[PDB]
RNA sequence: AAACCAUAGUUAUGACGAUUGCUCUUUCCUGGAUCGAGUAACCCAAUGGAGCUUACUAUUCUUGGUCCAUGGAUU
RNA sequence: AGUCUCCCACCAAUUCGUAUGCGGAAAACGUAAUGAGAUUUAAAAAUAAAUCAACUCAUUAAGGAGGAUGCC
């Protein structure tokens, strides 16, 4: 596939409301990346840990995808997903990771302090692991405690939207870039794209040719943006569609019926799937020798 | 795995460039007059400064990043010019490119930037600088009888520069 | 047991609106500051060097040819400069639509073609 | 624990001292910190047996085994401290005390089976005694229960205790010897064991592998006159002059196998032989062990009139090299009385060169037990230091003749060496009389070393010889006595012992042969090399994927012309072929009977009573292909196509009997040293230099530079045909006493006795590059 | 050894002759070169092909080797050689070099406009060629025009001391070094240095990385001031059997 | 005052060119000639050796087997 | 590559004097035959748990002689 994993949600906290010119030039961009060729789009949200979620579990995401973007996925039948990180400053803070990760669909933490880097990385539930990007990296990247959480279900993510603004972010882009691909072998890696308006967008052919620069080789670029992604999605869906990856709610047979493709047929506010029941006991058990789909 | 390294030993020759003085040749004389100490003015700030000026200038902001994120004045003396600064191993080109393109440091004017060896380890420059020294020595005692340059601009700072600020292991 | 001199590009994009984007670029001497700001910005004096030459201009779908050595260079600037206020107030940016380095691929309905095909051959000369 | 008085001990040095790291061969690493775990089969046993509760009354068949290992187990498993059965199992808890004391050791054993004839002790309280067989093989001889039973097929040397635990082992010829120890040693051995004049150390190699066989005539007349027949055929006539048996000088030649009996007989080399010649009817001879029985057996043919000692369980023996090695050797031996050969021997460990030295310079006395000094002592040798060349002259008229022979003849007799262990001594006996040095009557002396009987203490003969070819020295020792000596020797701090693969290396910078490995033309080299490294290397070949290892029969430009036999390199791939050297030699010369003029292939004459014409070369490579993996592969049959050089004249040969595997092919030895860039390995060919391009070569061995100023090598490489091909090499690597690369290997003699100049061309197998070389004679 | 054969020598014609502070200035700078490095040196000359060569056989070269310099080529080893720049531009004007072949050693070339720069190639005696890259080269030059020369013994020059005078000159030198390195598939390339001054020269073990950054292969850049460089001068040395 | 000693020896193992193999593959006549792509992943010495325990080769370098596993043809 | 074992001084006997299925100087070492078990167990988590394979555990001194089962 084609996906692209950062989008910001223009939104500060659980504070202010969101005016409607920015849900325009995100149903513009929106529309500009699918034109680009992206299938799967995520949609990130950008809290700190320090501050309160509200109490009422319903308000734990404004995004409201069914209902915000249908228009444009009937006609483009684009998929959405929601998701969020979380600013890690200093553990000893409350507000643990349960109910958040309920609502949401991905769920990533970033840490800017000694403490934080030591807690995200062996004692956490989270599938997406990043930094920040445009400043000074809290630590110098230890060689073992970055590989060592690669073998479990967390990923290092890219966003190259600091590369296309200003002058003095591209030099702590680059070097943060190179210790990042240095320390963690380059094994799991995925790339993001966190563009303010159209202007930002950049297509496949014109996102490698960045990351190439930078020490990445190309089949690996390629293979960033492409099932690693898929596997962080399903990472993030298999968490409240089932019980330990053993059992979920999903579908049968026939292209684009999974836990991830399938977005509209299953009822996330009961997490069941009615389907008609056209598969009985009294037919014949292959493939051809019974003709009727 | 670890981060390679590579070091650079660059020295800075004063020529005279100036008419109606005819000097004498010799190979003794033409060192004791281009190897004239520094006017310390210079310092450990401002060969940072300009070799980070002229990167930004001869080449761009992904020619100005990819050595800025490790470059380091070490060791600096104004008895002899001689400095020594470290580097990326596969960036180290585009530094040389930054000596060589850089004339006029600061204020001080007519100078010349010299890279002589470049190194990996730290323990290997310091021989080369040594075995530098004492070829120098050697050849300024050679020419005739030594105190025939006793103004003494170089002679007693080879050896009185053995390890007092190259303790840095 | 080969080498390669050329390198061909298809590259095409303005703003993305079209309300402001009816005051069409000129052919060529907006496709030529666009680039030269672009290498400028990215990289210095040492990033004018490089020779491209222009095949057949369109309305917006210019087509490039570059040397084989500065695909590295070329590719890695066009694809991070956004400009501002320069021919109109409308910022620009470039989407590379194709690569090759044949000069074989994609093309409809051309004429233009014809040259550039066997006159301007090797020739062993 | 006040620092006041470290202070007053660091006023015995300066200020503050600085002290370096360890170098890095005297560094070792901790080990675990808890007792020693026991294995499980000794746990389960001793459990089960004290957990056990408790017609001539003996009836003990069987079960005699069963107590007598019962009573070990009780013993260990109530002694041990790592002996962690359970909690129920003690000394007292159960009747450990009662049993095995009262009830087996005495009443069970004793009682059974009556102690056996020869209850003659021994005259020693550690087991040392003789083995020898006169007129017959030895056995291993006793010791150890538990280590003598692994000895069933490979011997055991003095040492293998010792070595065991510092290097890498191997078995071959029956013995367990060592190969190489565990640490890189390629340029130590050079600087101390070459021919430089840097060395400061020695060093030392048990040899005692090597056997010995004592024989000596029964005529009771002083003359024998018949051994010397014996040597004379047993070798070349070279064993029996004036200069090895009045002068007793020692011999290093070849050795072979008479078998004349009856008509019709002949001689094949069989390896190397040291013969020494005493009092004119005694003869020592020392062989490896791989030619040790077949020759043996043939002096057995006449033991009506001879007679024969198999002492290679009784005699061992040290080889030392090095410059200071008999000031080591030295540094641990003492005399019983005065002897004008240890005068001798005092006075020339101080040369250092051992190259100005005589032919002869053998030593022989009687030592006392060496365990007496507990550290090894100099000669208070300082004191003289004008040595001169007019005292080595003196050598050669003053020879202690019968002081040499007087105790040399104590170790041609077993029960000389028997009574030599008369009283030996067990180490808490010697530590105690060492203790009694502290009560001492001269009172102001402080002593360390313990005195000597006059009668209550054995002598140890001992005898040392010099060996001139390979430039070393055997000393030679009765076996018992061996391990007190090597324990010491290993205490000098610059003293290093070597394995089998360092001689070799060491044999090969000297310009010198070697027996196992470099002997194409005897019965066991030709083994060795067709038979024993092929399927070495064969295995680790084929079993790799193919891509990731050198394809053999795909490679270009090999030779300037290809015919279509072979599509890619010559012969085999794994080892120096002699087969395709003699069928494709003899081939090329018959090709050239009458018609002078060769000729390479004639393009699709026809496909082949069998015939096989001789028309063209690629006829002649493809009946060398044929003759293999097809006749030889699957059958079996043996010949000697390499002989050496003979001093006759045999040179020239020639539809009856024209087979190209019947006549054997004369080569000879020889070195190549390489002018330019090169680094032969084992099995590279050797090929003439083609009379076309002599001037090119000859031009770049002169020196051909680049406007530069420095050599140029870049240039078009000539190549010759498939008929140039002289020679193999059979050891090569980088000689260190010259600084460039150099091989040792065989050419065929013809060949070089034709070349108008003395250069040849070597190319490694496996590869297409033609390096230049220059070769000189070996006189071997 | 290295060698470095672009040092301009002061006179612009036939007519005027050296001062003092000209030669003044060029022994000093010769003096610098000998301390960075360079051991072997040759000094140019420009015409322009097109003016009135003196008849007689001599001052021809006003150089005046073998005086001048006579106390530099002793006192410290190095040597010193002797080379002209003739200026190509018109096909015509005769003054064909079977004269001035030898009073030199090595004989160059610097084509302005399409037409000289096509008979550069087409049948002289140079050994060298040379372009101008402080600005404004005539530009789409290709491998048919330079292929035959390159296939016969004749070399391509870069100075890199046009690199060193202004930024607006060092724009156009970096634009025109690739292309003639591009047209020319980096063969039989060497360096020499235009030092009008003792401040304008520069070491080897960079100015080999400026060339390598550039296009280059870096098997190349170290035989530039090397085994070409000194192929050159055996060759041009060993015309001189003319006598 | 040392004992300082390695055919990698102290946190060095660099920057590039020219041929031949191997795997796949476009057209053909350990078979031969052509058209075009790959030669990876896991990783790196610090006094040495003998063992064991772990990490890897997803039409993304390669080689060999077994299956009372599944689908088809044999019969 | 490692949170792991053993060796790198000797012992005629307060030092593993330990003939123990076979190899080994030794090893948290290798390998052969017969046989049996998995929180209901000698034991693992609340390797296996249809068959074969895998995990773990129990038993088995070498040489030589005598008689017989099977085939020449």
């Amino acid at each position: 596939m084609l996906v692209d994993l950062n989008v910001p949600w223009p939104q500060n906290s659980y504070a202010d409301k969101v005016t409607s010119q920015a849900v325009n030039n995100l149903i513009k961009t929106l529309s500009t990346l699918h034109m680009l060729g992206y299938t799967h789009i995520a949609i990130n949200f950008t809290v700190n840990h320090s501050e309160k979620f509200p109490n009422d579990v319903k308000l734990l995401n404004p995004i409201d995808i069914k209902r915000r973007f249908g228009e444009l996925m009937d006609r483009t039948g684009l998929k959405l997903y929601s998701r969020i990180t979380l600013i890690i400053d200093d553990p000893s803070k409350g507000q643990s990771l349960s109910k958040i990760s309920q609502a949401f669909d991905i769920v990533a933490a970033l840490p800017i302090s000694e403490k934080g880097l030591t807690l995200s990385t062996t004692n956490l539930d989270i599938d997406l692991l990043t930094f920040q990007y445009g400043s000074r990296l809290p630590t110098f990247l230890k060689h073992k405690s970055i590989c060592s959480c690669v073998n479990r279900g967390v990923k290092l993510e890219i966003v190259y939207g600091y590369a296309l603004r200003d002058v003095q972010a591209r030099r702590q882009f680059v070097s943060n870039v190179r210790s990042v691909i240095r320390s963690s072998r380059s094994r799991g890696i995925v790339i993001g794209s966190g563009a303010m308006s159209p202007l930002e967008c950049r297509n496949i052919l014109g996102v490698t040719s960045l990351i190439k620069n930078l020490g990445l080789p190309s089949d690996r670029c390629s293979k960033a943006m492409g099932d690693l992604a898929s596997l962080v999605l399903l990472n993030g869906r298999l968490r409240n569609k089932s019980h330990k990856q053993t059992i979920v709610t999903g579908g049968g047979s026939g292209n684009g019926d999974d836990v991830v493709n399938d977005v509209q047929g299953i009822d996330d506010v009961q997490t069941i799937k009615v389907v008609k029941r056209s598969m009985d006991a009294e037919q014949l058990g292959h493939a051809s020798k019974r003709h009727k789909p | 795995v670890r981060l390679k390294s590579r070091y650079i030993l660059f020295e800075i020759i004063f020529p005279p460039t100036d008419t109606n003085v005819e000097e004498s040749v010799s190979k003794a004389d033409i060192l004791l007059s281009h190897h004239r100490a520094s006017p310390a003015d210079v310092s450990i700030k401002s060969i940072l400064q300009e070799i980070r000026r002229s990167l930004s200038l001869n080449l761009g902001d992904y020619g100005s990043a990819k050595c800025n994120s490790l470059l380091q004045l070490k060791y600096f003396s104004n008895k002899t010019s001689t400095g020594i600064i470290r580097c990326h191993r596969e960036d180290c080109d585009l530094v040389i490119m930054a000596l060589m393109l850089m004339s006029k440091i600061g204020d001080v004017d007519g100078l010349i930037v010299n890279p002589v060896k470049v190194s990996g380890t730290i323990k290997k420059i310091e021989q080369f600088a040594m075995r530098r020294n004492s070829k120098i020595l050697n050849i300024i005692k050679c020419s005739q009888s030594s105190h025939l340059s006793d103004n003494d601009f170089i002679i007693n700072d080879f050896k009185k520069i053995g390890r007092e600020n190259e303790n840095e292991n | 047991k080969t080498f390669r001199e050329w390198q061909y590009f298809k590259l095409s994009i303005t703003s993305f609106d079209q309300d402001v984007d009816d005051a069409h670029a000129i052919d060529q001497m907006t496709w030529r500051q666009w680039l030269n700001n672009a290498l400028k910005r990215s990289y210095g004096i040492f990033g004018e060097g490089v020779e491209y030459s222009f095949l057949h201009v369109d309305d917006k779908l210019a087509y490039i040819r570059v040397n084989h050595a500065d695909k590295d260079t070329f590719s890695s600037s066009i694809s991070t400069y956004i400009s501002t206020d320069e021919l109109v107030g409308s910022p620009l940016t470039v989407s590379i639509l194709q690569e090759s380095s044949s000069l074989r691929l994609l093309e409809v309905t051309d004429d233009d073609r014809l040259w550039l095909k066997k006159v301007m051959e090797e020739e062993e000369q | 624990k006040q620092l006041q008085l470290a202070m007053h001990n660091s006023k015995a040095a300066s200020s503050t001292r600085i002290f370096q790291a360890l170098p890095r061969k005297l560094r070792r690493r901790t080990a675990s910190h808890n007792v020693r775990r026991i294995p499980k089969r000794m746990r389960n046993r001793a459990l089960r047996e004290m957990r056990k509760s408790d017609k001539a009354h003996g009836l003990n068949a069987k079960q005699l085994y069963k107590a007598r290992m019962s009573i070990k187990l009780l013993r260990l498993a109530s002694k041990s401290t790592s002996m962690k059965l359970s909690m129920p199992p003690e000394v007292t808890s159960s009747n450990c005390h009662v049993r095995q004391k009262i009830k087996t050791l005495k009443r069970m054993i004793k009682e059974s089976s009556t102690a056996n004839p020869n209850i003659k002790l021994l005259n020693n309280r550690m087991g040392s005694y003789d083995c020898t067989g006169v007129n017959e093989l030895a056995p291993i001889p006793k010791g150890r229960v538990k280590y003598t039973k692994r000895q069933k097929h490979f011997a055991w040397l003095p040492t293998h205790i010792w070595n065991a635990k510092r290097s890498h082992m191997m078995k071959r010829w029956g013995y367990q010897m060592v190969w190489a120890p565990t640490q890189k040693c390629f340029k130590l051995t050079h600087r101390l064991g070459g021919d430089t004049c840097s060395s400061d150390g020695a060093l030392c190699m048990d040899s005692s592998y090597i056997g010995t066989i004592i024989v000596k005539d029964k005529s009771n007349d002083s003359e024998g006159d018949f051994l010397k027949s014996i040597i004379g055929k047993l070798t070349a006539e070279r064993a029996n002059l004036r200069k090895y048996r009045e002068g007793q000088v020692l011999f290093q030649g070849l050795i072979y196998s008479f078998n004349e009996e009856n008509g019709e007989d002949s001689t094949k080399p069989l390896g190397p032989c040291d013969v020494f010649w005493v009092q004119k009817d005694t003869a020592i001879i020392r062989l490896h062990p791989s030619i040790y029985t077949q020759v043996f057996n043939i002096l057995l043919q006449h033991k009506e009139k001879l007679t024969v000692q198999d002492c290679r369980y009784s005699l061992a023996s040290v080889t030392l090299k090095g410059a200071k090695a008999l000031e080591s050797l030295a540094s641990c031996l003492r005399s019983t009385e005065y002897s004008k050969s240890f005068e001798q021997f005092k006075m020339v460990s101080m040369i250092t060169d051992h190259n100005a030295l005589p032919q002869r310079c053998t030593f022989a006395f009687e030592a006392i037990d060496p365990r007496h000094l507990a550290a090894p002592k100099k000669l208070n040798d300082s004191q003289r230091k004008t040595v001169n060349s007019d005292d080595i002259l003196s050598l050669h008229e003053n020879y202690p003749q019968d002081e040499i022979n007087a105790v040399f003849n104590e170790l041609c007799d077993p029960e000389s060496r028997t009574q030599s262990y008369n009283n030996q001594n067990t180490l808490k006996e010697i530590s105690a009389r060492r203790y009694k040095l502290l009560t001492a009557t001269p009172n102001s002396i402080n002593k360390t070393t313990v005195p000597f009987k006059e009668s209550d203490d054995p002598s140890i003969p001992l005898v040392i010889i010099r060996r001139l070819k390979t430039r070393d020295w055997i000393v030679v020792l009765p076996w018992f006595w061996l391990l007190p000596l090597w324990h010491l020797l290993n205490r000098i701090p610059r003293m290093y012992h070597i394995g089998l693969r360092q001689f070799q290396q060491i044999q090969y910078e000297n310009k010198q042969l070697y027996f196992p490995d470099d002997y194409p033309f005897t019965q066991l080299g030709y083994i060795e090399n067709s038979f024993y490294k092929k399927e070495a290397s064969k295995t680790k070949w084929d079993r790799k994927p193919m891509g990731k290892r050198i394809n053999f029969e795909k490679i270009k430009d090999i030779h300037n012309t290809k015919l279509p036999a072979y599509s890619g390199e010559i012969g085999d791939f794994f080892s120096s072929d002699w087969r395709f050297l003699q069928i494709l030699r003899n081939g090329i010369d018959y090709l050239q009977r009458n018609d002078k003029t060769l000729e390479l292939m004639d393009s699709k004459k026809t496909g082949q009573q069998g015939v096989r014409d001789i028309n063209c070369v690629n006829d002649v490579l493809e009946f060398c292909k044929d003759y293999e993996a097809k006749t030889k592969a699957m059958s079996l049959s043996i010949e000697e196509n390499i002989p050496v050089a003979l001093c006759k004249n045999r040179k020239c040969q020639f539809s009856s009997s024209f087979s190209l595997t019947f006549f054997p092919r004369c080569i000879i030895a020889v070195s190549c040293t390489l002018l330019e860039r090169g680094h032969p390995k084992d099995n590279a060919r050797i090929y003439q230099v083609p009379e076309k391009d002599l001037e090119h070569w000859l031009q770049l061995a002169k020196g051909v530079y680049r406007p530069n100023g420095r050599k140029d090598h870049d240039l078009k490489i000539p190549l010759p045909e498939v008929h140039d091909l002289i020679g193999f090499i059979t050891s090569g690597t980088y000689h260190l006493n010259c600084g460039n690369g150099m091989g040792i290997g065989f050419i065929d003699h013809h060949a070089a006795i034709r070349q108008p100049t003395r250069y040849v061309l070597i190319r490694n197998v496996g590869t297409n590059t033609y390096r230049l070389g220059e070769w000189s004679k070996i006189s071997v």
